[PDB]
RNA sequence: ACCCGGUGAAAUUGAACUGGCCGUGAAGAUGCGGCCUACCCGUGGCAGGACGAAAAGACCCCGUGGAGCUUUACUGCAGCC
RNA sequence: GGAUGACCCCAGGCGGUAGGGGAGCGUUCCCGAUGCCGAUGAAGGCCGACCCGCGAGGGCGGCUGGAGGUAAGGGAAGUGC
RNA sequence: GCUGGGGCUAGGAGUGAAAAGCUAACCGAGCCCGGAGAUAGCUGGUUCUCCCCGAAAUGACUUUAGGGUCAGCCUCAGGCG
RNA sequence: CUGUUGGGAAGCAGCGCCAGAGAGGGUGAAAGCCCCGUAGGCGAAAGGUGGGGGGAUAGGUGAGGGUACCCGAGUACCCCGUGGUUCGUGGAGCCAUGGGGGAAUCUGGGCGGACCACCGCCUAAGGCUAAGUACUCCGGGUGACCGAUAGCGCACCAGUACCGUGAGGGAAAGGUGAAAAGAACCCCGGGAGGGGAGUGAAAUAGAGCCUGAAACCGUGGGCUUACAAGCAGUCACGGCCCCGAGGGGUUGUGGCGUGCCUAUUGAAGCAUGAGCCGGCGACUCACGGUCGUGGGCGAGCUUAAGCCGUUGAGGCGGAGGCGUAGGGAAACCGAGUCCGAACAGGGCGCAGCGGCCGCAAAGUCCGCGGCCGUGGACCCGAAACCGGGC
RNA sequence: GGGGGGAACCUGGGGAACUGAAACAUCUCAGUACCCAGAGGAGAGGAAAGAGAAAUCGACUCCCUGAGUAGCGGCGAGCGA
């Protein structure tokens, strides 16, 4: 029906493997069309640019790259550690997802 | 005959054990491998246990080392698949009735 | 599909108790006036058919 | 014994035989079959088994036999299978056509006869014929023949 | 048609380092034997050979193969009496 | 000889089309396998004057390749040009 | 007489100043799909290895004669000796 | 979760943990615990369904005695011509009916293979009727199913391009990388293309992109060749070159030497096929049969459909089949029977190993193999025939 | 209310030939291919003017068996309850 999320912008969330395991930072961006996040500081790419009015002298820019949203875990805004999502119904009776280390909310 | 042999292959080796009942073993598998300790199954030989008692089967059965039988479902590739074979008393009894 | 018996053969033939084929003597159909009794005696009689074409006979009987 | 353990006798799965796979193989080209001919075409001979070149044949040749029965068929009469008294000795007590049926000695739907060879045995058996010697035999040695229609 | 610049096919082709004579050979040999002759490679030309190319001979025979036609061949059918 | 494929000694046979028989090699797939080999490099590709086998083949080693492969013993075929 | 446009007649059927002519570049019976993998006693082709043995081209009969059935000749297994 | 190697951990190491979940797919490599899932559970306001559960409704229901009113008409029935059935005119009934003739209403009429009698069975000429059965456009699940010449004709924008007046025919064509980070900028060039710089673990991964075989074309190097006669090799020797009492490459001279396949009495043959390379390409399967073989049981052996259970678990099911007895056209008899007057004569038939135990075996069941029968039956190939269309 | 469409499946009305019979005509292929009409999630069939010997069974459909039996057949090839 539509792809599942456990991470979304921008919720904060650890960098588990890869070049940058262990880095944290926000959720810039969730492409689910591509299942991939983008997290701020997090996988830089170096790419040319040709000398345009967008840039003029032009050479090269930083840009962050997609990361497969599998490699990236959200911490808990509670307990502040990095971890899996479980869901919990309210009395509204709306769903959340919360910590599964200790019962925080995650947003 | 096949049946009757898988299972007395088995008896000569040493590798055949009847049980009366299973303890505390109650569906969760932590259970089993509590029991399991108690009559020598470490997991280092793979098991086939015959039992009609359900959450024993459901307990046991998440297992690498173990597979699961109803005694109607005894049947002798998956005898001899296994290095040890593991039988409730009430289905040893029908075994017997299946071969006699 | 399974076979089926040669009919013609079932109405000529027998298979014996130890499978020989056995079948009524030919040529007294007709032609008989000039013929000794000997002849007609001995042609009313059975005979036994050689090992090779009674074998043929026995496979168009898979049945008997 | 172990799943690596089983294994057949020697001889009881033996290899097909496979033609037309190279000189080596000793079933090469022309794949055991010779050459040219009707016997080596896809389709073969005729039926081996009757046909003969064209001449007639031996089986046509020689002439039909007795009774072969019109439509609308077999007539429906009572049959007799016979079974000696020498089958009958693993009995005690009462043989009838039922059990020695049970026993898988005489064929359903079929009527008991029973015949001479072997010995008697003073049992009660029921049937529906005797033969003479069956007769004898069983009523001298201390049986009671029963006759059943 | 030839030469120079430009573009650039084809059927065919077992591979080939592919000579003459007298012989031999499945009876007409570049390819076997004996002899003779012959430095390596092209170009324009000619058509004797490569049983040259092309077309699984169109003639003939064979197949209990086919098809068109004939008739006082056989057996039917329409049609007509 | 030893005792039954343990190997040794002696003796004989071993050209081959149609074809009969015997024993093997390899390819795809299944059980073995919740295993094992594998980024310290899977398969495949290119070499080798090396090793084992009568041979079909199987190893080993160097280079390429970059993610698969699959034993002893058995099973089944879309199995060798 | 020739010719444009619009129409009709077709497969054992049309059409033919008659050539079995023509019916969409091969008509003594069009083309397409189907029965269909028709049938082909004929031709071609038939794929790894090693080991043992090893023919026939005759007789009989055959709408048979370059195809068959049985015999003859080959091979394997069991038995006899 | 930490460490270590690595571009990248899921690998290896260390210490844990879950499991009614260790099916499987992913993530930079090989992950039970990162992701998607899995075991086990929960879910419909609306529309469809609803064979199950409930309820209504239609509809359903006596016995004697009398009466002889009714009980399906161009019908039964008979004859002619046919079809259906296993039945092809056969002793030919039955069911159906194109033609002709033409009834009866239970004391009526049809059938039980011509017909007759006896004895039974059944109720024609009006209609309806679930389920058990068939198929797979469609959705899902599973493969000792394919893996881009395979698998559907199509993995890709295919019934397309293209061919045909039309019916109709009918393709080819998948892969950068973990990530576009898809190469700014300078240089030669009109462009294409390239050389640098740069990215990347890797750029003979650069998009005409994984691997990159062979035919085929080229550059460079060693050896060799212009007096030599050739199925192109082989054996010997010598020279040169390379690698370090030996091997490898090359070939001057000498010896020997008639391609492969197919078809044939016989081919180098001037007989067939083949330009070369790569990939596709031909003895199979089902059911019967017959021998052989490996096992289970043995005067016995064995189940089929189905039913229950499993969800790659097996069991039940004895209906039936083969065998236990043969002879005879058959009646029939039976270790005998047939022919015959025969007690004659003949044909075809009849009778384990050891010390009750073992061992073997009739037979039978299953597996395997050879061959046979029916199927297109080892693969390719007709000229033709027929049907419906164009 | 009807009309028209739907891959196969179903019923009904029509209905071939190659081929097999080692020729061919009855026979076979086969009531198959195909054409047409109608149905439907199925269709047909279905509550005995039945079976056929059981003194019996009890609508129909469908599977197994009966059985390649009984029979049918240029008593050929084959067909087959
Ligand atoms: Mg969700
Ligand atoms: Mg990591
Ligand atoms: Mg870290
Ligand atoms: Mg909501
Ligand atoms: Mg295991
Ligand atoms: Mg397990
Ligand atoms: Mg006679
Ligand atoms: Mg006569
Ligand atoms: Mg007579
Ligand atoms: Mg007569
Ligand atoms: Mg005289
Ligand atoms: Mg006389
Ligand atoms: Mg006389
Ligand atoms: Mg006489
Ligand atoms: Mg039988
Ligand atoms: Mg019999
Ligand atoms: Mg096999
Ligand atoms: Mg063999
Ligand atoms: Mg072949
Ligand atoms: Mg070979
Ligand atoms: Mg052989
Ligand atoms: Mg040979
Ligand atoms: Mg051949
Ligand atoms: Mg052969
Ligand atoms: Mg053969
Ligand atoms: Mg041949
Ligand atoms: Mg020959
Ligand atoms: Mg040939
Ligand atoms: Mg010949
Ligand atoms: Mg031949
Ligand atoms: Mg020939
Ligand atoms: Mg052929
Ligand atoms: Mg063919
Ligand atoms: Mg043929
Ligand atoms: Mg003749
Ligand atoms: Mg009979
Ligand atoms: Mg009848
Ligand atoms: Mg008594
Ligand atoms: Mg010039
Ligand atoms: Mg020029
Ligand atoms: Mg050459
Ligand atoms: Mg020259
Ligand atoms: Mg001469
Ligand atoms: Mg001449
Ligand atoms: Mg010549
Ligand atoms: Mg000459
Ligand atoms: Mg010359
Ligand atoms: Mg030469
Ligand atoms: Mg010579
Ligand atoms: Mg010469
Ligand atoms: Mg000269
Ligand atoms: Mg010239
Ligand atoms: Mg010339
Ligand atoms: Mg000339
Ligand atoms: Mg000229
Ligand atoms: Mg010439
Ligand atoms: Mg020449
Ligand atoms: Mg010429
Ligand atoms: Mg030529
Ligand atoms: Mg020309
Ligand atoms: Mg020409
Ligand atoms: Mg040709
Ligand atoms: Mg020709
Ligand atoms: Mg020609
Ligand atoms: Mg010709
Ligand atoms: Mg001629
Ligand atoms: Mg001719
Ligand atoms: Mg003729
Ligand atoms: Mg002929
Ligand atoms: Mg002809
Ligand atoms: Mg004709
Ligand atoms: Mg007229
Ligand atoms: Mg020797
Ligand atoms: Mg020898
Ligand atoms: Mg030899
Ligand atoms: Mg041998
Ligand atoms: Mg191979
Ligand atoms: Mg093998
Ligand atoms: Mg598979
Ligand atoms: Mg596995
Ligand atoms: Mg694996
Ligand atoms: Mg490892
Ligand atoms: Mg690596
Ligand atoms: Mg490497
Ligand atoms: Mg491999
Ligand atoms: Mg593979
Ligand atoms: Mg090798
Ligand atoms: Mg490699
Ligand atoms: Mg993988
Ligand atoms: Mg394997
Ligand atoms: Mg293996
Ligand atoms: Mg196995
Ligand atoms: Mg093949
Ligand atoms: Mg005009
Ligand atoms: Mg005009
Ligand atoms: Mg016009
Ligand atoms: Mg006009
Ligand atoms: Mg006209
Ligand atoms: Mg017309
Ligand atoms: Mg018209
Ligand atoms: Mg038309
Ligand atoms: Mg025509
Ligand atoms: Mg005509
Ligand atoms: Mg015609
Ligand atoms: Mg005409
Ligand atoms: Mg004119
Ligand atoms: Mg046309
Ligand atoms: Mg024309
Ligand atoms: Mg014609
Ligand atoms: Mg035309
Ligand atoms: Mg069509
Ligand atoms: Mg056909
Ligand atoms: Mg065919
Ligand atoms: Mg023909
Ligand atoms: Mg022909
Ligand atoms: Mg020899
Ligand atoms: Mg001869
Ligand atoms: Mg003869
Ligand atoms: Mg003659
Ligand atoms: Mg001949
Ligand atoms: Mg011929
Ligand atoms: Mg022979
Ligand atoms: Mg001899
Ligand atoms: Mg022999
Ligand atoms: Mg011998
Ligand atoms: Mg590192
Ligand atoms: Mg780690
Ligand atoms: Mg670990
Ligand atoms: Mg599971
Ligand atoms: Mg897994
Ligand atoms: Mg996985
Ligand atoms: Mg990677
Ligand atoms: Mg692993
Ligand atoms: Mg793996
Ligand atoms: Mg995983
Ligand atoms: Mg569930
Ligand atoms: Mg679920
Ligand atoms: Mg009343
Ligand atoms: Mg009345
Ligand atoms: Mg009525
Ligand atoms: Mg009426
Ligand atoms: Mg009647
Ligand atoms: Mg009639
Ligand atoms: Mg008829
Ligand atoms: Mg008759
Ligand atoms: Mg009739
Ligand atoms: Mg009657
Ligand atoms: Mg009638
Ligand atoms: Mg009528
Ligand atoms: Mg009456
Ligand atoms: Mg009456
Ligand atoms: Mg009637
Ligand atoms: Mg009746
Ligand atoms: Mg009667
Ligand atoms: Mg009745
Ligand atoms: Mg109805
Ligand atoms: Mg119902
Ligand atoms: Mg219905
Ligand atoms: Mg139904
Ligand atoms: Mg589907
Ligand atoms: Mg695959
Ligand atoms: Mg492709
Ligand atoms: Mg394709
Ligand atoms: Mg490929
Ligand atoms: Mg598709
Ligand atoms: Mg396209
Ligand atoms: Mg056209
Ligand atoms: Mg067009
Ligand atoms: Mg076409
Ligand atoms: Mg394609
Ligand atoms: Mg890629
Ligand atoms: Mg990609
Ligand atoms: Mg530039
Ligand atoms: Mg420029
Ligand atoms: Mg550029
Ligand atoms: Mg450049
Ligand atoms: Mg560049
Ligand atoms: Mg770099
Ligand atoms: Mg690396
Ligand atoms: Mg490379
Ligand atoms: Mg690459
Ligand atoms: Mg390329
Ligand atoms: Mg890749
Ligand atoms: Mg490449
Ligand atoms: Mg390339
Ligand atoms: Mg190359
Ligand atoms: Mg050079
Ligand atoms: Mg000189
Ligand atoms: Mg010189
Ligand atoms: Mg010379
Ligand atoms: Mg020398
Ligand atoms: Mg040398
Ligand atoms: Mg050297
Ligand atoms: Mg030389
Ligand atoms: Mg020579
Ligand atoms: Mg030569
Ligand atoms: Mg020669
Ligand atoms: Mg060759
Ligand atoms: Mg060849
Ligand atoms: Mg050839
Ligand atoms: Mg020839
Ligand atoms: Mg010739
Ligand atoms: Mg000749
Ligand atoms: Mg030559
Ligand atoms: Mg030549
Ligand atoms: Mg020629
Ligand atoms: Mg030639
Ligand atoms: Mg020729
Ligand atoms: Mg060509
Ligand atoms: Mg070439
Ligand atoms: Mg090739
Ligand atoms: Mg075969
Ligand atoms: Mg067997
Ligand atoms: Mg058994
Ligand atoms: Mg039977
Ligand atoms: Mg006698
Ligand atoms: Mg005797
Ligand atoms: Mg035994
Ligand atoms: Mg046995
Ligand atoms: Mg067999
Ligand atoms: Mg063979
Ligand atoms: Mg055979
Ligand atoms: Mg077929
Ligand atoms: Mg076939
Ligand atoms: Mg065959
Ligand atoms: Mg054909
Ligand atoms: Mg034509
Ligand atoms: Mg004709
Ligand atoms: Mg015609
Ligand atoms: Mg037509
Ligand atoms: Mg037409
Ligand atoms: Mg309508
Ligand atoms: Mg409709
Ligand atoms: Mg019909
Ligand atoms: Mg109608
Ligand atoms: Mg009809
Ligand atoms: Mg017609
Ligand atoms: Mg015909
Ligand atoms: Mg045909
Ligand atoms: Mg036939
Ligand atoms: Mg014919
Ligand atoms: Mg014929
Ligand atoms: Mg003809
Ligand atoms: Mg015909
Ligand atoms: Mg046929
Ligand atoms: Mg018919
Ligand atoms: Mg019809
Ligand atoms: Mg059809
Ligand atoms: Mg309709
Ligand atoms: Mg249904
Ligand atoms: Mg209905
Ligand atoms: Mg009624
Ligand atoms: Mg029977
Ligand atoms: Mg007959
Ligand atoms: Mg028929
Ligand atoms: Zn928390």
């Amino acid at each position: 029906m539509r792809v599942k999320m456990h991470v979304k912008k921008g919720d904060t969330v650890l960098v588990a493997s890869g070049k940058y395991k262990g880095r944290v930072g926000k959720v810039k961006e969730v492409l689910p069309k591509k299942y991939a996040v983008i997290v701020e500081g997090v996988n830089i790419v170096k790419k040319a640019v040709r000398v345009s009015p967008k840039y003029p002298q032009g050479g090269f820019i930083e840009k962050e790259a997609p990361l497969h949203a599998s490699k990236v875990r959200p911490i808990c805004p509670a307990c502040g550690k990095p971890t899996r999502v479980r869901k919990k119904f309210l009395e509204n009776g709306k769903k959340i997802r919360v910590c599964a280390k200790c019962g925080g909310a995650l947003d | 005959k096949g049946l009757a042999m898988a299972v007395a292959d088995r008896a000569r080796e040493g590798k055949l054990l009847l049980v009366e009942a299973f303890a505390g073993v109650n569906g969760k598998t932590k259970e089993f491998l509590a029991w399991a300790k108690e009559a020598g199954l470490d997991g280092s030989e793979s098991v086939l246990l015959v039992t009609g008692n359900e959450l024993v089967r459901r307990a046991a059965r998440n297992l690498p080392w173990v597979v699961t039988l109803a005694p109607e479902g005894l049947n002798v590739y998956d005898i001899v698949r296994t290095e040890r074979l593991v039988m409730d008393l009430d289905a040893w009894e029908v075994f017997q009735n299946r071969i006699g | 599909p399974k076979m089926k018996t040669h009919k013609g053969a079932k109405k000529r033939v027998k298979i014996t108790a130890s499978g020989k084929v056995v079948a009524m003597k030919t040529g007294k159909r007709h032609l008989n006036w000039q013929k000794s009794g000997k002849e007609i005696r001995q042609k009313g009689r059975k005979f036994v058919l050689a090992k090779p074409e009674a074998e043929r006979i026995k496979l168009l009987l898979p049945y008997e | 014994m172990k799943l690596s353990d089983l294994r057949p006798n020697p001889g009881a799965n033996k290899r097909r035989k496979r033609v037309g796979r190279g000189p080596g193989s000793g079933h090469g080209k022309t794949a055991t079959r010779g050459h040219k001919g009707q016997k080596s075409r896809s389709g073969g001979l005729k039926d081996p088994r009757r046909f003969e070149g064209g001449r007639s044949t031996t089986l046509m040749r020689l002439p039909k036999r007795g009774m072969q029965g019109q439509v609308p068929g077999e007539i429906k009469r009572p049959r007799y299978q016979g079974v000696n008294l020498k089958d009958l000795a693993r009995f005690e007590g009462e043989v009838t056509p039922e059990l020695l049926v049970r026993a898988g000695l005489l064929k359903k739907g079929y009527r008991l006869k029973i015949l001479g060879e072997g010995e008697a045995k003073p049992l009660k058996v029921v049937a529906h014929a005797f033969s003479k010697s069956a007769l004898e035999k069983l009523k001298a040695a201390g049986g009671e023949p029963v006759l059943l229609e």
